[PDB]
């Protein structure tokens, strides 16, 4: 009825998961062993009779040394042992190696686990793709599932949440090679791409949040939390429920233009809003900050032209609209002249919860702003710029072209990005 | 000196565009709608922006 | 509005609730780096 | 005896509904059990029209549940009168529609009806005379604005002179709830024009300014906004369920307010509204519910009457009064502001008085007007249907799904002569 | 079954026509509350000119209760009579008066007078026949002086017919609590001239002095004060409550009281005050208030009546008393001071006697003058204009609201023209 | 329904709202620590467990002043982002207080007063607390609140400063840098009052029986002052009067805005036990040319608008009689151009008391606000001590270094010159 199956990839999907299914077992009463110490965990959970809860997710990864921790930490007793499939050599920063040579071979099982756990499932949704976008396991053999799932399961709705580089903090140097040429597979065959990067989310972390040298784990229960509201009202009973299909029917206006944003604006401590009152008002109007949002752009030199708000606990119907109108009359916020409605609006019945002695802060309230703007085209304008450099004197094409493919596909970049950067002047000009 | 007492009276300079002032139960929208966007645009050549169907 | 012989009465002049908030309109310094700090993080040492 | 089958789609519809099978079972007594706990006779003599019998005297309601996303059926079972309903009317699809009209009237929108079609011949098959169709749903919605059109067209189709009625929300014009609200608002009720004959157009930031500056509620809810549209619901069907003295059934409330069949949009009422802290220091009397049945303060929809010129005026009034004050107050509406009403109809106002008012009040009235100032919402909805069309904004979730280019251009250029017929007179 | 409307603009109009509830509530025997509790059964036939009703028998005044600054509605509902208006017949704002024009007539006003008709409409068709419109108001400030004769306007069109009964609180010569009192004096009485039937000048100097040396308070509070003007506000409507052997309707007090339409500005009164320690000493007899009705020291204006002539002399008398005497006296004081009553218009004084006075005295009076000597008042306010206007004190404020220069021009050449037929006819 | 938003810009400016933000916590019933043991809502905000946000922000460039309010027993009450520190001094300079570090840090503390104001319905007007003399109260709070105006318009700017005192300085610039920061001030503040530091020795010295005052004293002095003017907007009384028409009562002009403060009943507590004042010579107490807050001479210049709130229990009575024989006599002297003169303000509550503190629990209160022609010496004398360092072009090569040029000085010298000119214009009799 109202089942989804989300795919980790890579290594900064399957910490994402390992952070996330924290998260989806304390919502429910799943302990995270497996059993509880009721229809909403349907979602995310199967039921065996024994009592034991599988969740539906994969873990695949052509290292073993992070599925490793997975296989024999806290977390072994829940996931499937044939769902945690492990590799043998890295696909090591390649998109050809790990697209053609290794990553061509492993999906024979990972698309096997994938239609056993579609044969459980009776109305499902949709796909959540966890990878990263400039490594080889996560943007070369993500991708090449993503062309296998589109030409098996047809018309089925497709859903990224990636690791996008950061335009100062990048820990590799073949990331605009194996990030663009992505980009060729990622447009033809998604429907939705919420990207995020490491930088802005530090300056979260470290500004509203007030945690010092964070790990990786702060940011992954990040990511986790503001996918869990993403299918809050699948799962959770609402005044104004938005189900999963009725995402990108919102938010995607031309089928080229389909790279939102995302925003979790109640991120605080717990001595920050103790001493705050946390009214609607003052939530939605910081999710539109600049130093609010999880990829480095500036909205003020960007244009919105569709957005949603799905809220989630004690929330009043009435100051939403009070909320949004007050943002139509302010002129800081300038929508595009071919959109004149602009907002969605979605409540739930659910607050958001909290881990116990983590950073954040409890709070019956909770505010995710999804919208696309015309400002991600300058984060397309960075890579580009990278690879004119890079490629201009061909750098690190020998590493590619050595597992037995021309660099034609390197060619093949500059006009799918030049239409990709150009279009998207085209649809914010004004009227004239 | 009585054109000196004309450049007092000058009351102020404002920095601010004052907001705009808007009426309820009405049916006029809060951003009016520029008119050139009404019926003087027109559409593009590489406007293909069409459903793209499933594989072949 | 004047459909009729009724009209409502127009202000002369702006009122002063109007003149409320600006939003989100300010650009505040990042904490990541040496190019633009904040003054309230312990900056990290260049080499 | 003289019956009326009740049919919603979408979570609006069908959250509207369940609050008017609340109140309604309340005014003839039932309880969410499906016993009849009221204390008198005038409720149990006309109860057929809204309810069926059963064996040891369960009062089974004769509506019609369907939508394609289930998420509201769980919602409104486990509600509060939720276990009244019988559990084969209950259909639904797994897919949801999702705000697309293609996909709640053409591909997956038609392969339910035939199942809902089944369940509304079955009600309808049953009852002695049929006089009316109650539909409740959004306008800009999907399963809502998709299938609800497409049920009323079938209907139509088979059903030639019955009345059916519409009871829908329609889109506000200062917030937005959906990107996609003109695409749908303008071409799901281009066919209600050429199907329906009597329809009615609520707002939701009239019905928020009435529970905020007439009410006065700090904390105005769905589940106490719905009441506000569901006790007008109640209020419009009332000689049929009671006597009276001047007893106007849903037909009369057709003839005296459609002049042409084009023009039978209607903006619904309800008097009686005050907050608690100046109950007592009102005395309800006629006068001052006659006058604030004609003021923008008790409307649904954000059209004020200054914007046009009043056409048919209806108003049903419940209790004991009488008629002659009744009367002469609606000569000095016609007469005081002579410039809102239209010269070339004489008489501009229908007056019905049942005999039971509603519990709690001593006397209540329902306001149901005709005016050429709804165009002024039609004017708005094609404003931003030509200005969403053009750069083909969101077409893409439409043409993939068996539309046309052209269909969208026959939608606006009926809504430009509606408009232009509504200014015309 | 005639029917009065209540209206009360700024703070100064609101505590001087609050206290003015009291004072009728109490007359008619009605409970804070609002219910019935007295003990006669005249009081309560008339009890529609002022008041309406409720089921269970409360009874609710009609008040249009406006202000600008939401201040006033914390302290006037927590009261000694806060229960007994209206919570919908409240008009608020958000924004500060500033005690300026531009935010009383064309700015902040502006808006709110739309919503003050409403809630005048409400009240004005819900009753049977109208008389006329009450106001309080002063003509020193910024929203009573400036909003309330804007709202005269809103009102003035609508009613063609009906009368304006205002209520003026005119600047004193010698103490001044505003320091922009000409420039709203002059602004509402260049427009005050021409739509209200009836102004009662009041002017706080000649109170206090009436309050230190008549009846003998060493502290005066506001509330006194307002007491004392209230007695007056009360006394011109005693003909529409109670029975007469002479009455004299709010029209009849509009027809015998102006010559022309222009010289409606009138001096009020209250004859039989006393001191504290001197209540149950004597009986008041009848030869003995118009010696307090007649004298420059019960006078609630600031200019001296003997500075000029009287056109019209009212003497509303309440209680029981013969009829001979009160015209006999009338004669004696037209025959004991010729010279300050006109030679062209042979009576000068309207006698109107009642029968009930107020609770507390047997007997009582009310005195209303229409004299020349006001003209002093009008000339000493356009001085105090001329001296912030030849230079342009404080222009500044207004002219950067929308104001403009030359208004200010004619509004004193209104003054003068005001003053020059208040001295012709004389 | 009242607000107001309060900034407290340089050293000069936090000492003060150290004493003020607790003796407004004493006015209401809040501990320091915040919660509660329904007028205090011009001042405080609520949580769900009942703590009261102070609706005030501390900035400075210097972490020093801040960080020890933040280690006291103030850490509580307040936010850590309305406590706003900096790396590095504005090192005495107008330059350097707003255009090389001063310049970004505005677009943070700008954010926090966005947010300031958006939980607030009635916000009126700006309380910033600075300093005629140093660099960050003169050099930041110019440019903070010259984009303020941008930021709000019409809503009003009170600025609580002080000024360069006639004969004594701590700053060898103070008169080089105290003439470029009033070139921001007659465009975009409407009333700024001017209380220096040697007028409240003088009154320390003889009022009180005080021996070495610290500044702890003239804190408190002044924030009585400035808690007298919202005396009103808190609490009732006979003639409420607020910051909107305090803006017109008291200004004539718009460059003409610059008027004195003055509490009339500073008595010592050892000499309270005996006397109880009364109005008809505390309203002589404001007038006298000891007992004023900045030293000059008021016989130096004609009155123009006064504005006395009286607090505590006063009937309206005898201030009439006050101010009538305040009339009378020849060395109080007004303008020809204004006949009306005062203003009168009544509250109902006597000042609050400091424990362990200096002033005396007295019955009424006055607090006097006028302007004079007096203070156009106040400036021709800073206006000469700027020319004879100029002259030689003293400290130039300081200020040019960091961004500043000389021709901005050329553009500098000669408006106060002009205003000058403006107060010899407007003095004279017609
Ligand atoms: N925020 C966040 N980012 C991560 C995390 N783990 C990995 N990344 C990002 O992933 C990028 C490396 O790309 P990956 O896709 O992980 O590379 P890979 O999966 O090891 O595949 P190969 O590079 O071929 O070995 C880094 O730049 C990180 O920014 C994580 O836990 N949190
Ligand atoms: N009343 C009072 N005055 C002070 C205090 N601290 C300094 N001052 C005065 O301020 C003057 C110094 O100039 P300021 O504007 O305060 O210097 P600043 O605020 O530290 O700015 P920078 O020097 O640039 O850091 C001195 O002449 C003192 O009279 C104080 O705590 N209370
Ligand atoms: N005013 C009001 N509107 C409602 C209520 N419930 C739903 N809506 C409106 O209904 C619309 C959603 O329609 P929906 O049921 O999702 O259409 P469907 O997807 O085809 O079933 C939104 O635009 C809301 O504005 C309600 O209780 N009051
Ligand atoms: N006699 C008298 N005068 C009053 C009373 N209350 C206020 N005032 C006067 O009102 C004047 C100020 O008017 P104000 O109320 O500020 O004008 P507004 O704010 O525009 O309504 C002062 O000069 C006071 O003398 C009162 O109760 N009695
Ligand atoms: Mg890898
Ligand atoms: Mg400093």
């Amino acid at each position: 009825m109202r089942e989804c199956i989300s795919i980790h990839v890579g290594q900064a999907g399957v910490q994402i998961g390992n952070a996330c299914w924290e998260l989806y077992c304390l919502e429910h009463g799943i302990q995270p062993d497996g059993q509880m110490p009721d229809d909403s965990f349907n979602t995310f959970f199967s039921e065996t009779g024994a009592g034991k809860h599988v969740p539906r997710a994969v873990f695949v990864d052509l290292e073993p040394t992070v599925v490793d921790e997975v296989r024999t930490g806290t977390y072994r007793q829940l996931f499937h042992p044939e769902q945690l499939i492990t590799g043998k050599e890295d696909a090591a920063n390649n998109y050809a190696r790990g697209h053609y040579t290794i990553g061509k071979e492993i999906v024979d099982l990972v698309l096997d686990r994938i239609r056993k756990l579609a044969d459980l499932c009776t109305g499902l949704q949709g796909f959540l793709i966890f990878h990263s976008f400039g490594g080889g396991t996560g943007s070369g053999f993500a991708s090449l599932l993503m062309e296998r799932l589109s030409v098996d399961y047809g018309k089925k709705s497709k859903l990224e949440f990636a690791i996008y580089p950061a335009p100062q903090v990048s820990t590799a140097v073949v990331e605009p090679y194996n990030s663009i040429l992505t980009t060729h597979t990622t447009l033809e065959h998604s429907d939705c791409a919420f990207m995020v990067d490491n930088e802005a989310i530090y300056d979260i972390c470290r500004r509203n949040l007030d945690i010092e040298r964070p790990t990786y784990t702060n940011l992954n229960r990040l990511i986790g939390q503001i996918v869990s509201s993403i299918t809050a009202s699948l799962r959770f009973d609402g005044a104004l429920n938005v189900d999963l299909t009725e995402f990108q029917t919102n938010l995607v206006p031309y089928p080229r233009i389909h790279f939102p944003l995302a925003t979790y604006a109640p991120v605080i401590s717990a001595e920050k809003a103790y001493h705050e009152q946390l009214s609607v008002a003052e939530i939605t109007n910081a999710c539109f900050e600049p130093a609010n949002q999880m990829v480095k752009c500036d909205p003020r030199h960007g244009k919105y032209m569709a957005c949603c708000m799905l809220y989630r606990g004690d929330v009043v119907p009435k100051d939403v609209n009070a909320a949004i109108a007050t943002i139509k009359t302010k002129r800081t916020i300038q929508f595009v002249d071919w959109c004149p409605t602009g907002f969605k609006v979605g409540i739930n019945y659910q607050p958001p919860t909290v881990v116990p002695g983590g950073d954040l802060a409890k709070v019956q309230r909770a505010v995710c702003m999804l919208s696309n703007t015309t400002a991600i085209a300058e984060a397309w304008a960075r890579l580009d710029h990278k690879l004119d450099l890079m490629y201009a004197k061909r750098a690190f094409v020998h590493w590619y072209v050595g597992e037995g493919m021309e660099e034609g596909e390197f060619s093949e970049a500059r006009e799918d990005l030049a239409a990709l950067e150009k279009d998207y002047e085209e649809v914010g000009v004004d009227s004239v | 000196s009585r054109k000196r007492i004309q450049d007092l009276s000058r009351p102020k300079k404002q920095w601010r565009a004052p907001d705009r002032k808007l009426f309820w139960g009405n049916q006029d929208p809060i951003r009016p709608v520029s008119r050139n966007a009404l019926k003087a645009q027109m559409t593009q050549r590489l406007e293909n922006l069409a459903q793209s169907k499933e594989v072949s | 509005v004047w459909v009729g012989t009724w009209r409502p009465h127009r202000p002369r002049g702006p009122i002063m609730a109007l003149y409320s908030s600006p939003g989100p309109k300010y650009l505040i310094p990042p904490t990541t780096g040496f190019v633009k700090h904040t003054p309230t993080k312990l900056r990290a040492p260049a080499y | 005896m003289r019956e009326i089958v009740h049919l919603q789609a979408g979570q609006c519809g069908n959250q509207i509904g369940a609050k008017f099978w609340e109140v309604i079972s309340d005014e003839h007594g039932i309880d969410p059990t499906g016993t009849y706990h009221g204390d008198s006779d005038l409720q149990l003599e006309r109860i057929n029209v809204y309810y069926n019998e059963a064996t040891g005297g369960k009062y089974v309601p004769r509506a019609v549940l369907v939508d394609l996303e289930p998420g509201t059926m769980d919602s409104v079972r486990s509600g509060p009168f939720g276990q009244i309903f019988r559990p084969d009317n209950f259909v639904f699809g797994q897919s949801g529609a999702g705000n697309n009209w293609a996909k709640g009237h053409y591909t997956e929108g038609a392969e339910l009806v035939d199942s809902v079609l089944d369940v509304v011949r079955k009600e309808a098959e049953s009852c002695d005379c049929l006089q009316g169709f109650q539909l409740t749903h959004s306008l800009g919605g999907g399963t809502g604005s998709g299938m609800g059109t497409l049920l009323i067209s079938k209907i139509r189709e088979e059903y030639p002179d019955r009345i059916m009625n519409t009871f829908s929300v329609v889109p506000s014009p200062k917030v937005s709830d959906t990107v996609v609200e003109p695409y749908n608002a303008t071409l799901s009720v281009h066919q209600l024009v050429e199907n329906t004959d009597e329809t009615y157009c609520i707002d939701n930031e009239a019905l928020y300014d009435i529970c905020f500056r007439t009410l006065k509620l700090t904390t105005p809810t769905y589940g106490d906004l719905n009441h506000l549209v569901s006790a007008t619901m109640s209020g419009v069907t009332t000689c049929l369920r009671f006597p009276g003295q001047l007893n106007a059934d849903l037909r009369k409330l057709a003839v005296n307010m459609v002049p042409f069949p084009r023009l039978h949009f209607f903006m619904p009422g309800f008097a009686p509204l005050t907050s608690r802290g100046s109950q007592q220091y009102r005395a309800l009397t006629v006068p001052e519910l006659t006058q604030q049945m004609f003021d923008a303060k008790n409307m649904m929809a954000a059209c004020d009457p200054r914007h046009g010129r009043y056409l048919t005026v209806a108003a049903v009034f419940r209790g004991r009064m009488s008629m002659k004050e009744v009367d002469e107050q609606m000569l000095n509406v016609q007469n005081k502001n002579s410039s809102y009403f239209v010269e070339w109809i004489p008489n501009n106002v229908k007056t019905a008085v049942c005999d039971i008012p509603p519990r709690g009040l001593k006397m209540s009235a329902t306001f149901i007007g005709n005016s050429t100032a709804i165009q002024e919402l039609f004017k708005r909805i094609s404003e931003q249907f030509t200005a969403m069309f053009r750069r083909k904004a969101f077409l893409h979730w439409y043409t993939g799904e068996g539309m046309d280019e052209m269909e969208f251009t026959e939608a606006e250029s009926n809504m430009n002569d509606l408009v232009s017929e509504y200014q015309q007179y």
